């Protein structure tokens, strides 16, 4: 049952020659299911809550599916849809502004 | 139950304590797996799949399990009990341990609550009578309708929250896999808890062949649950049918009744939950009023009473005929109402609508323009006098006019519209009538259309660079050109006015008249859309002289436009917004 | 009571290793946005993790596909797309880290990693391949997938096996693409506007005031495909989370506590632009609006530099992630592109907050507002009861309608006007709060494997097992055929038997997903079928063609002598589902006008698509004559299965072609 973490241990070995030699082996049991703990320090400083980390990972995620969409394709139907969501929600905030700015 | 009563699984990982939660059923997780609904609402279900009897999984639904939510193939279930994780933190162990089995230990004690007993003894006992289409068997189906589903989720989703009132998350949860309705938005099964519900439904469609076993289960299941029961014309029927139900399907000894009266079930304790009529005129909880659309005052009382009581849903399930439909009690409530009435029609608004609702019409028994985006759009209306840095700098203007008099399609529609962000706004509006036998009817097209531009253009000063008009030839290109001629003299009296030009075919002459044709079909589904996004809107302080005198302008374009499938007013709308190849000088 | 089945245990073990793999997904879909420099110091974790993946889809692989072609399950399905994502992302982010201290460029690496500069890899061709004409769509959207998952459910009667097997393989891949984070579910593929399947069939059954459905699928966002998951974040977040570090020198804390405690001591411009009626001078919403902002604003920045000062002391670096490396970009969007997308230190809750306490303020509106409930419950109540003139006179005409517009929005039209801000509310939430994803895609995508799956392994497991004698190879089958035929075409429908021929056709020409008739509070086939016909948006001249198709010596002998199911003739999907509907009609009545004039057995004309696996492998296909839907061998009559019931060493069946020559075998078999 020894684990997969206290198995290899050294320098790059490129990832394909680490699966060669160790886990595409016939001759292994494939035990210790254990994975690992990748999220940094300087990451846990700044975000630190499932819930922080969770908000900038969707802000990020929503800044760079704008920037993908700001060779010629010029159409790329998500970009038309993601325009469109942003014109709409627009309009709709403004609009919902100005209809309680209307009912004093 | 089965899931609940699983091992450990010991299953170590690295996160930190100060982020992992704890699944049921399931050990110790990262806390990302509680947000990701991909395996939260797999981890949940999986679990109250086993609180879930054996007489609720369906008809074909596997050997001994719920085979389209726990199926394992015999080739997975083999490489997968060869999998070994970390199992331990020597010091970390207990506390994992504690922790789960806490979790699964609330679960087994929700599973022996004798009011979870009791909701149970009533849903499995619902389910498995149906099997029988609820004949006289003392305990070629019995399929519900879709309200005769409604009303069981409105009974159920009810009593749950009422008799159980500690395990509003689990119940909930349950309720959904029990109707095989789940990945059911909150918001609906929230509504399904709601009180004082209407259902309208068509005669000889079933309303009576369900409620008398929702009663008599209702009754036998729950206990110390009264049920009320109320109708005009001296239940009898209903109550008798009750009675022999009860008497089937139970020990007859446990049933007493006097006729017309409060029926009571007995148990083994002294629950002894009862029918009390209210025909012939406390706490009740159920209070089902079979006719709603016949009621006589002094007998409404005890129903607007009851409202102000906290565990009363009265149901208003109430017969319709379709011969007088529109009920004078209960079908003007869908005018000021909010998920409150459900109305059960196969022939739906329109005339014909029914070849929609044709297939879900039962068995045995054999609008271009959204409402909401016109609600919308009379509801919410810009100033323009106030947020003039949205407007463009240029008017449009449409003319479409009728050179009669005395007739209901003789009115001249005329729309002053513009851009506003990237939207389109109406500024004034006419439905302009010629005085008969006047000698000047194009003057007086042209001074009703000059008398509005003249008020949009005071009431925004400075705003416009241009006004552009076009007046619909149609009808008359000589009478249209008159119209153009006495707006361009009339106007001379800042902005500069364009009419549209026409070279009608064959000619070289440019005219200020439009030929409306081609371009009809491309201004209404572009209006359409766009309306329907709500991009078209009104001025708060949209100008009219001629609808002035009886309605409000937004109100009666609004009655044109929905006649989409007299229209001078919707055309000349579409037709100014599509407006808004070049027009000049 | 000890024991438990171990199937249960392996389920356990699955739903752990699911979480494990979900938590291994979230640490990839951070280390995305981290800085590179510290991507090289969890690259080590990151190999490790990817092996670990790698050894763990080959234990599960034999096992993952033995289940993709025996009775998929939501569970099986979620798993796969996750570690398929998985694996992929590992290797992704290994060879975008690798790459890096090559070049030494973070910009780079960001515009690889983050997919700035790919080529829209959301885009991807089915070919559904159906009878009578191969109609083929594109999925780029996620209710895009799912209204191809509706689509293949309802003409599921047609197109045969191997082709949905192979649509539903590039669906599955290209699911694995989408719903493969499984948590944030990129804004480029999700449109709310779209309702999927389940908000009809939680419009159907919730309140409906009129309102006929068609009318109210236009107004919803639909909150199913992609939920919201309501994340709140504390104001003074790394405060409260310093003191209390993993793995600092006390001195070092001490002195970052301090550094911050030191350091402790949006387009709001663009606000003018928009359309902001009523009064110009004096307290206003969109002030209070801008108001709110600022101090949205203020907070935001403060927390970005108290981090900024307490990296520079802990770490001693400012670290570049994806929101500092890419400042540039950032910073410069509008008002909207800067609400839509921001607010790292604040929640997009705390956005809608701040909207609404500058909207709700200072005012019979707000009581219909706070709690509709008592709102209806009063309406209950009352129903239960119950050129100078020019301008002079325009600015006349001008008050006294905005006296009378001022007049309705206080007294009548608050049904409009509370419908309205909630859809309007609604519609701010679900754009601004963070979308997960959703639990409808696998359902239905498992839903409509499942079927096409069992009629494939109902194929191919009936092969042998005993006497396969079959009629579609026509010695002189003809002359049992004819003779049949003319002794069934004698005899009347008998229209006291219609209520369960309209059944038993709705329960055929109906689809594997929507069961809604075997839910142990089963509905009739009718809406069974309404669901998965007015879903796919269907044209109401066929939808009274499905009603009134069965009421009316011809249209039962509609089948040429050998060619039953076969379209060869017919293209289209209209016209190929008519033909289906009459083949499968005149099965009914074949089936019915056999039981009514032979007494020999029973048939009860079953479909495949039935049948679930029992807690291993085992089917137990009961007697009878199945439809099947394959146009090679369309009716298969078991006569006799076994005593257990599954297809073993005693089960004879009968092929066939030819619905009268199955049904003269039946009767010379039994
Ligand atoms: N889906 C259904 N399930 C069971 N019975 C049904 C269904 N649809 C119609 N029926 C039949 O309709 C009748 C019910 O009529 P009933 O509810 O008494 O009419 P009313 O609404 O006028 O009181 C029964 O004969 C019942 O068998
Ligand atoms: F359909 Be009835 F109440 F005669
Ligand atoms: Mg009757
Ligand atoms: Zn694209
Ligand atoms: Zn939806």
């Amino acid at each position: 049952l020894r684990d997969t973490i206290p198995d290899c241990a050294l320098r790059s070995q490129t990832l394909e020659s680490l699966d060669a030699r160790y886990v595409s082996r016939d001759g292994a049991h494939d035990a210790a299911v254990w994975f690992e703990d990748m999220t940094p320090a300087e990451l846990e400083v700044v975000f630190p809550t499932t819930d922080a980390k969770l908000n900038y990972l969707s802000r990020t995620q929503r800044l760079a599916s704008l920037l993908t969409y700001a060779t010629p394709d010029t159409a790329c139907v998500h970009g038309e849809l993601l325009a469109r969501k942003r014109e709409r929600f627009a309009a709709v905030i403004n609009r919902f502004l100005d209809l309680h700015q209307i009912l004093r | 139950g089965d899931a609940l009563r699983v091992p450990f699984l010991d299953f170590a990982t690295a996160t930190p304590k100060r982020h992992q939660t704890v699944v049921p059923g399931v050990g110790t997780l990262h806390d990302c797996c509680e947000h990701s609904p991909l395996f939260s609402a797999v981890a949940r279900r999986l679990l109250f799949n086993s609180l879930v009897p054996a007489q609720l999984k369906g008809r074909d639904f596997g050997g001994d399990h719920t085979a389209k939510l726990e199926f394992l193939a015999p080739e997975l279930v083999r490489a997968v009990a060869r999998l070994r994780f970390k199992e331990c933190a020597p010091a970390d162990v207990v506390p994992q341990r504690n922790a789960y089995y806490s979790v699964l230990n609330t679960f087994q004690a929700l599973h022996r609550s004798e009011a979870f007993r009791q909701l149970v003894h009533f849903v499995r006992d619902f389910a498995q009578l149906l099997k029988t289409s609820f004949r006289a068997s003392s305990l070629t189906y019995g399929t519900l309708e879709l309200f005769q589903k409604m009303i069981l989720m409105h009974a159920t989703y009810f009593l749950a929250a009422v008799l159980l009132g500690d395990h509003a998350e689990q119940v909930n949860t349950f309720l959904r896999l029990v109707f095989e309705i789940p990945l059911f938005s909150d918001a609906a099964v929230r509504h399904f808890r709601q009180r004082a519900t209407v259902f309208l439904v068509p005669r000889r469609h079933g309303k009576t062949w369900f409620l008398v076993p929702l009663i008599a289960l209702s009754l036998a299941s729950f206990r110390g649950i009264k049920i009320g029961y109320t109708a005009h014309i001296r239940t009898e029927p209903v109550f008798e049918e009750i009675d022999a139900c009860l008497r089937g399907w139970f020990g007859s000894a446990r049933v007493d009744h006097v006729k017309g009266e409060t029926i009571s079930f007995s148990f083994p304790d002294g629950s002894r939950s009862t029918i009390v009529f209210a025909s012939s005129h406390q706490d009740f909880n159920l209070l089902f009023v079979d006719e709603a659309n016949f009621i006589r005052p002094d007998a409404v009382q005890t129903i607007m009473g009851f409202l102000n009581q906290a565990n009363c849903k009265i149901i208003f399930v109430s017969s319709t005929n379709t011969g007088k439909a529109s009920t004078s009690f209960l079908y003007n409530l869908r005018g000021a109402a909010d998920e409150l009435l459900n109305v059960v029609t196969y022939i739906c608004d329109d005339h014909m609508p029914r070849v929609v609702t044709h297939t879900n019409a039962t068995a045995c028994s054999c609008p271009v323009l959204t409402k909401s985006a016109g609600e919308r759009f009379l509801l919410y209306r810009p100033s323009t006098t106030t947020n003039s840095g949205l407007m463009a700098p240029d008017l449009y203007v449409y003319v479409d006019p009728a050179f009669t008099a005395n007739t209901r399609a003789s009115g001249t529609g005329v729309a002053v519209v513009g851009r506003y962000r990237d939207d389109y706004i109406i500024f004034a509006l006419e439905h302009f009538f010629l005085r008969a036998l006047t000698g000047s009817a194009p003057a007086d097209i042209a001074r009703c259309v000059v008398h509005s531009l003249t008020q949009v253009l005071a009431l925004h000063p400075g705003a416009f660079r241009g006004v552009r008009v076009a007046v619909e030839g149609n009808s008359s290109q000589d009478s249209a050109v008159a119209i153009a001629t006495h707006v361009h003299t009339e106007m001379h009296r800042g902005p500069e006015l364009l009419f549209y030009h026409c070279e009608p075919p064959g000619s070289a002459v440019l005219y200020p008249f439009f030929l409306l044709n081609k371009q009809k079909t491309p201004a209404f589904e572009h209006f359409i859309k766009k309306f329907n996004s709500g991009g078209v809107m009104a001025s708060q302080e949209i100008v009219s002289a001629t609808v002035r005198l009886q309605t409000d302008p937004v109100e009666y374009l609004l009655e044109q436009l929905n006649n989409l499938t007299s229209d001078d007013l919707m055309v000349a709308v579409i037709m100014a917004i599509y407006l808004a190849g070049p027009p000049h000088t | 009571a000890a024991p438990v089945s171990e199937p249960t245990v392996a389920r356990q073990k699955l739903l752990a290793l699911l979480g494990q793999v979900q938590t291994y997904v979230f640490q990839i879909e951070l280390l995305r946005r981290c800085d590179p420099h510290i991507g090289r110091g969890k690259l080590p974790q990151l190999k490790l993790n990817a092996l670990q993946v790698r050894a763990l889809r080959r234990r599960l692989r034999p096992g993952l596909e033995a289940q993709a072609g025996a009775f998929l399950t939501p569970l099986s399905v979620t798993l796969e797309l996750l570690l398929e994502y998985a694996w992929r992302e590992g290797e992704r982010l290994l060879g975008s880290l690798e790459t890096f201290a090559t070049a030494g460029d973070v910009a780079a690496f960001f515009t690889e990693t983050m997919g700035l500069a790919r080529p829209c890899p959301y885009h991807q061709r089915v070919r559904l391949d159906t009878y009578g004409g191969t109609v083929h769509m594109e999925l780029c959207f996620l209710h895009d997938v799912e209204n191809f998952l509706k689509q293949l459910n309802y003409c599921h009667l047609i197109t045969p096996s191997r082709g949905a097997t192979a649509a539903l393989e590039r669906v599955r891949e290209f699911m694995v693409g989408a719903v493969g984070s499984g948590l944030i579910v990129p804004p480029e593929l999700s449109d709310p506007s779209h309702p999927c399947a389940v908000c009809f069939e939680e419009l159907c059954v919730t309140a409906n005031q009129g309102a006929t459905i068609a009318s109210r699928l236009a107004d919803r966002i639909c909150n199913h495909v992609t939920q919201q998951a309501q994340v709140r974040l504390d104001a003074n977040e790394l405060r409260r989370y310093l003191p209390h570090a993993a793995g600092l020198s006390d001195a070092d804390r001490a002195r970052a506590l301090s550094v911050l405690d030191h350091a402790l001591a949006y387009a709001i411009s663009e606000l003018q632009f928009w359309l902001a009626s009523g009064d110009r001078a004096g307290q206003t919403t969109m002030d209070a609006f801008a108001s709110n902002l600022t101090a949205l604003a203020r907070r935001e920045l403060q927390q970005e530099t108290a981090a900024v000062a307490v990296e520079l002391a802990l770490f001693g670096r400012r670290a570049e992630h994806f929101d500092r490396a890419f400042g540039s970009h950032l910073a410069a969007l509008d008002m909207v592109d800067a609400l839509i997308i921001g607010g790292q230190a604040t929640s997009p809750d705390d956005q809608i907050e701040a909207l609404i306490r500058a909207c709700y303020d200072h005012h019979p509106l707000l009581r219909r507002l706070v709690s509709p409930e008592q709102c209806d419950e009063e309406a209950l109540r009352r129903v239960l009861a119950r050129w100078g003139d020019i301008a002079t006179q325009a600015a006349a005409d001008v008050r006294e309608r905005r006296r009378l517009y001022a007049d309705r929005l206080t007294k009548r039209s608050l049904a409009s006007l509370g419908r309205c801000v909630r859809e309007q509310r609604g519609e701010l939430e679900k754009m601004l709060r963070v979308s997960v994803h959703g639990e409808v895609l696998p359902a239905t995508f498992a839903a409509v494997a499942n079927g096409f799956a069992a009629r494939a392994r109902f194929c191919a497991l009936t092969a042998g097992a005993g006497t396969v004698i079959d009629n579609r190879s026509a010695p002189g089958v003809f002359d049992a055929h004819r003779f049949m035929r003319a002794s069934l075409l004698r005899h009347q429908v008998d229209p006291a038997l219609l209520p369960s021929i309209t059944h038993r056709f709705f329960e055929l020409v109906n689809g594997p997903l929507f069961d809604h008739s075997t839910h142990s509070f089963a509905q009739p086939p009718n809406t069974a079928l309404y669901y998965s016909v007015e879903n796919v948006g269907l044209l109401p001249h066929l939808k009274e063609e499905l009603a009134r198709f069965i009421m009316g010596g011809a249209d039962w002998a509609v089948s040429e002598f050998q060619r039953f199911y076969c379209f060869d003739g017919i293209s289209g999907i209209t016209p190929t589902q008519r033909a289906a509907w009459r083949y499968i009609r005149e099965l009914i009545i074949a089936t019915t006008l056999f039981a009514s004039v032979y007494r020999c057995g029973e048939l009860e004309l079953r479909r495949p698509d039935c049948s679930r696996p029992t807690s291993e492998g085992r089917y137990r296909y009961p007697p009878g004559v199945y439809l099947t839907y394959d146009s090679d061998c369309p009716l298969v009559a078991i006569v006799e299965s076994a005593p257990d019931g599954c297809i073993g060493p005693r089960s004879v069946v009968v092929y066939d072609r030819d619905v009268f020559s199955i049904l003269y075998s039946v009767l010379q078999h039994l």
